[PDB]
């Protein structure tokens, strides 16, 4: 018989979960480079 | 570069409908100017592609 | 087998604490989401050139309905009335007669398409194959009775859509 | 024959409620044909309700005309609270409708209904 | 897919993930809109022997509802079922 | 085939419009957690009961 | 969502209502190709879902 | 009788004919009866003066906590004398279980609202009030929830027909949307579809 | 051990589980003293209290509380309590251990017709 | 096989053709009465009746399970041919 079925050893992995992959800088460099700027633009 | 390469691709489009009277034909009439293999013509004169 | 969604409790360690408020006064989330709409901006768009490019559809699509015939020019309905006794909107009316030579034929076939809800019993229902929903949806009007099919009007639908129709149930009469 | 009442013992205390819903009907309608804006009279409303309330007065149960009350008072309520547009309120004037052939001879002549 | 790696470099950068792995938009990899003819399997039912109908009437093996109290001890109480079981945390991800 | 498909059940913590769009969110991961077991075991045999 | 309605149009033939699932079965059987076709769009839904 | 046929649960009967002599003895005042089907549902059938009584016990009773109400119907018997069939359907979280309270009225007897024990009732009952007419005694504010303001009647009735008595047209002579005694264009062809022939000897009744 | 939430929103965590069921389980027997004896209410009441007001006194740790009383968090069970005690309280007054108001119609539960 | 009433009108498979006198052909007026030209009694006329040697036949319409259901026509009157009652296709027996 011919069926819609699944292949042989079936499909592979699916990714179901959150990927928000945590992206950019720190706090403390994000603040560092907006007083450096600060203090570029103030000289 | 890569930018030349996308403005040949454009320039042969403006090529592969026949120059710019059927370049401008198939702009105004199907909003479309990309080029295709032509799979048929029917008895009425559409051509699909 | 089940998960809390939010109960994290946030780090309170100057750290974390100077990476909220960098995230409350520089805006991350904000540039965050601005990035994922400027990522949609390079991104090809999915819209196809209708009218001249198509939507995609299989053979069961069920859209303007036919009769249809033999491979002799008989058309195939027996005037049974199984259609529009399955028929769950009552679109279908019916009568019947014997005609010259004595076959079982209808003298009134008639679909209201705006009772129709196109489910397609009709073509299941029907055991010769006569009535199908064909594979035309691009029939609207710009009057309200020419919905209102008769059996002329079928069976110039059927005559019409015939070389598409008998493809498609060749594609799919053997899930039936 | 013991049935379970509604809000009335007896035809006293429902009359009294009949009473009642005149009184807030008619003290409605000039209300109703200003913020509505309809285009009739008040006396004309008034002559409405005074026919609404004689249509259902040869009924001698005191649980049905505790219902009629009760329904009276929906419609009210869906009259001054503005819930009805002008077209629920015009319904009980049935002004696009022919009138009805009311003899024999008429409605003969228009078709087989008694 | 036809997007130069200019393009694609900026576009994976601006949304943070590799868009051109899941691609949105459907290529050669879906599947083909003419297909073999099926060949459908036949049910458990389709015997021409030991098929009598009344041994898998379904329909007709259903009693009416067992009247438990009609109206014409030290006896333990009861609930309508055991208590239902605790839910456990998922192993696979519980946000915690 | 509820009982044999294996998914997780997103539970709220404030009852709020965020928990409930959280919970929705992750009930299409959960979902297509089902959908992939659910294409991994797909049985052969007929597809209406064979009551006639 | 409408890669998903392609998915009931091409199990039922209509793309909303499908009068698919009936009392008994289903209507009619999966076609070929459909379930590689939901594999290839659930490969890609998480990434719709997390930029979502 | 393994493929085709649903496949009975007897654990589930017997716990629920159990906790039904259970409901049926604690409450003797007004369980008039008490079934199970051969699908395991059960069904407490009870006086209509005893809706609170019942409904607060199977809500607050520790063997029962049936904390959610499900579904709130009614069903229109015309041979029945009392009409209407109020069906209460309440679900236990705790005891992973179902009951149905089913209970009786007519056009004119009252029956007690509901919403102080489930406030889930609310507009249940009175859909109950929009659909048949049964009237709730001490609901806060009972009114139509479905039909149009100016309805006259109660659909679910069975001797309602199912096109209504009236029907709307736009009339430009008076400018308004209008109500006119209903003409169908086509007649819903009524389908007598029962056959003559007894299908579950099961449900057999007696003879006269 | 401090339980911070109980998960149900709401509900909030109670200090002293122990204490509080104990005195509701008395006095849902003290409520519950007051009904006849032959009435069914009061003897499966009192059974399921008095199961509960043993396991209440025969356990210390809060958890194992939860699970052998199994009735979920400690204040829902605390909940479930105050219910039965609300309850006892409204079948004084209810009276339904009476015999049956009225028989129903000869063919009131008779489906189908 | 289409014919024309003296008004001009077309008249159907089934026969039907308003009067001279009926108004109800004011909603042609402008437009078309759509019929359909392809008689189908005309059309099973024209195949021609299949000699077979045997007494009793079978039809399905052709295509096998596309045709109709699949009846047994007798062939015994050689008076009149045997009919398939659903597709009108007609058989004799050759003897
Ligand atoms: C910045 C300013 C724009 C510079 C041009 C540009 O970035 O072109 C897009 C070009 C191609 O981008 P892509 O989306 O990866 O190409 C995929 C195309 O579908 C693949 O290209 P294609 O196969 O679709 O090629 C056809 C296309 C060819 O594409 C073009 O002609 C590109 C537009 C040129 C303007 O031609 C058309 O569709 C006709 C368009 C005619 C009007 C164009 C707009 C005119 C604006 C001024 C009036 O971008 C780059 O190559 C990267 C940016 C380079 C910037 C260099 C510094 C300037
Ligand atoms: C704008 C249009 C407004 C439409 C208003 C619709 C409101 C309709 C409310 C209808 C409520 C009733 O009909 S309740 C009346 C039923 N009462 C009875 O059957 C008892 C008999 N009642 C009567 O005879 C009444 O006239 C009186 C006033 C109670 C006593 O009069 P008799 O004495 O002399
Ligand atoms: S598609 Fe359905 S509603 Fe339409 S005519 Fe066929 S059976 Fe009737
Ligand atoms: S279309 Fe088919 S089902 Fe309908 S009357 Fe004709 S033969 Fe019968
Ligand atoms: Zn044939």
């Amino acid at each position: 018989v011919k069926q819609d079925m699944p292949p042989v050893g079936g499909y592979g992995p699916i990714d179901y979960k959150r990927n928000l992959p945590r992206r950019g800088l720190s706090g403390y460099s994000m603040f560092a480079v907006g007083i450096g700027a600060l203090l570029f633009g103030y000289w | 570069m890569e930018l030349l390469q996308v403005l040949k691709r454009g320039l042969q489009q403006v090529s592969g409908h026949g120059g710019l009277r059927g370049y401008l034909r198939v702009l105004f009439r199907a909003n479309d100017v990309r080029v295709g293999t032509l799979v048929g013509e029917d008895k009425y004169g559409n051509k699909y592609y | 087998t089940y998960k809390y969604v939010n109960l994290r409790e946030p780090s309170m360690d100057m750290k974390s604490v100077t990476d909220r408020a960098a995230q409350t006064l520089l805006w991350t989330e904000l540039i965050r989401g601005l990035g994922m709409t400027l990522s949609y901006l390079f991104r090809e768009p999915a819209t196809i050139n209708y009218p001249f490019e198509k939507g995609p559809l299989s053979p069961r699509f069920r859209g303007e309905h036919a009769l249809r015939r033999y491979p002799s020019g008989e058309e195939r309905c027996i005037a049974c009335k199984l259609c529009e006794a399955v028929c769950p909107a009552q679109a279908i009316t019916i009568e019947a007669e014997p005609r010259a030579d004595g076959s079982r034929r209808t003298t009134r076939y008639d679909i209201d398409m705006t009772k129709c809800i196109y489910c397609g019993f009709c073509q299941e229902a029907c055991p010769v194959d006569a009535i199908v929903e064909g594979p035309n949806f691009e029939f609207s009007t710009e009057t309200h009775e020419e919905l209102l099919y008769n059996k002329e009007k079928l069976l110039n639908n059927g005559d019409k859509w015939e070389a598409e129709i008998a493809a498609n149930i060749q594609a799919d009469y053997l899930y039936r | 024959t013991s049935v379970k009442p509604i809000f009335s013992r007896d035809m006293n205390e429902a009359k009294r409620r009949v009473r009642e819903l005149y009184r807030a009907w008619y003290r409605e309608v000039p209300n109703t044909v200003h913020l509505f804006q309809l285009d009739i009279s008040v006396k004309q409303g008034r002559d409405k309700v005074r026919e609404m309330f004689k249509k259902n007065a040869h009924v001698t149960d005191p649980r049905v005309v505790d219902l009629l009350v009760i329904k009276g008072k929906m419609e009210l309520e869906e009259t001054i609270n503005v819930w009805k547009q002008r077209t629920h309120v015009m319904r009980f004037f049935h002004e696009t409708e022919a009138p009805r052939p009311k003899d024999f001879l008429s409605k003969f002549y228009v078709g087989h209904d008694p | 897919a036809s997007a130069t790696r200019l393009i694609q470099g900026l576009r994976n950068w601006a949304s943070g993930r590799d868009l051109q792995a899941k691609l949105q938009l459907r290529y050669q990899e879906i599947s083909k809109r003419t297909q073999p003819p099926p060949k459908l399997p036949v049910g458990p039912s389709h015997r021409l022997s030991n098929n009598y109908y009344c041994a898998r009437d379904g329909r007709r093996e259903a009693m009416p509802p067992s009247i438990v109290m009609s109206s014409q001890s030290e006896k333990k109480a009861v609930s309508p079922a055991p208590p239902i079981k605790r839910w456990e945390l998922s192993q696979d991800e519980p946000y915690l | 085939v509820y009982d044999q498909v294996e998914f997780d059940v997103p539970i709220g913590s404030r009852g709020d419009c965020y928990d409930r769009y959280l919970c929705r969110v992750e009930e299409m991961r959960q979902s297509i957690r089902i959908i992939s077991q659910c294409l991994n075991k797909m049985p052969p045999g007929e597809i209406k009961v064979d009551d006639a | 969502r409408e890669k998903m309605f392609e998915f009931y149009e091409r199990v039922s033939g209509a793309r909303m209502h499908a009068a698919y699932v009936r009392p008994g079965g289903v209507h009619q059987d999966l076609p070929l190709g459909l379930m590689d076709d939901i594999y290839e769009f659930s490969k890609n839904f998480s990434l719709r879902i997390d930029e979502l | 009788t393994r493929p085709t046929v649903r496949p009975r649960n007897d654990v589930a009967h017997k716990q629920l004919s159990a906790f039904g002599e259970y409901v049926a003895e604690i409450l003797p005042k007004y369980v008039q009866q008490v079934q199970v089907s051969c699908f395991s549902e059960l069904e407490i059938c009870i006086h209509p003066d005893g809706v609170i009584p019942v409904l607060t016990f199977l809500r607050d009773h520790s063997n029962a906590q049936f904390k959610s109400l499900a579904d709130l119907t009614a069903v229109d018997i015309p041979t029945r004398q009392n009409r209407f069939e109020i069906v209460y359907n309440l679900l236990s979280l705790r005891f992973n279980s179902r009951i149905r309270v089913k209970t009786y009225t007519d056009e004119l007897t009252p029956v007690e609202s509901s919403v102080s024990v489930y406030k889930a009732a609310n507009w249940y009952e009175r859909e109950i009030w929009d659909m048949f007419g049964v009237f709730f005694a001490n609901h806060p504010d009972l009114r139509r929830i479905l039909t149009d303001y100016g309805f006259e009647g109660h659909p679910f009735r069975k001797d309602f027909p199912l096109s209504g008595y009236v029907e709307l047209r736009y009339d430009d002579e008076v400018k308004r949307v209008v109500a006119e005694p209903v003409e169908l264009a086509q007649e819903f062809r009524k389908f007598d579809l029962n056959s003559p022939w007894e299908a579950f000897p099961a449900y057999r009744q007696p003879p006269e | 051990l401090l339980k911070k939430t109980t998960g149900l929103v709401g509900l909030a965590v109670c200090e002293t589980p122990h204490e509080r069921l104990k005195i509701l389980y008395t006095k849902i027997l003290d409520v519950l003293g007051h009904i006849p004896k032959n009435a069914a209410y009061r003897k499966y009441t009192e059974q399921i209290t008095n199961e509960k007001l043993s396991i209440v006194k025969a356990e210390p740790d809060v958890k194992k509380l939860e699970e052998q009383l199994q009735g979920g968090q400690i204040e829902e069970v605390i909940l479930q309590a105050e219910n039965e005690l609300s309850l006892a309280r409204k079948m004084i007054q209810w009276k339904p251990w009476e015999p049956l108001v009225e028989e129903p119609p000869a063919s009131q539960w008779k489906w189908p017709i | 096989g289409v014919r024309t009433s003296p008004t001009g009108e077309k008249v159907t498979h089934t026969g039907q053709v308003y009067d001279d006198e009926d108004y109800r052909r004011v909603r042609f007026v402008g437009r078309q009465k759509e019929v359909n030209e392809n008689f189908a009694i005309d059309l099973i006329a024209e195949q021609p009746v299949s000699q077979v040697g045997s007494r009793v036949i079978s039809c399905d319409g052709g295509g096998g399970a596309l045709g109709h259901p699949r009846v047994y026509i007798n062939l015994d009157k050689e008076t009149k041919t045997g009919t398939c009652g659903y597709c009108g296709l007609q058989f004799r027996q050759q003897h």
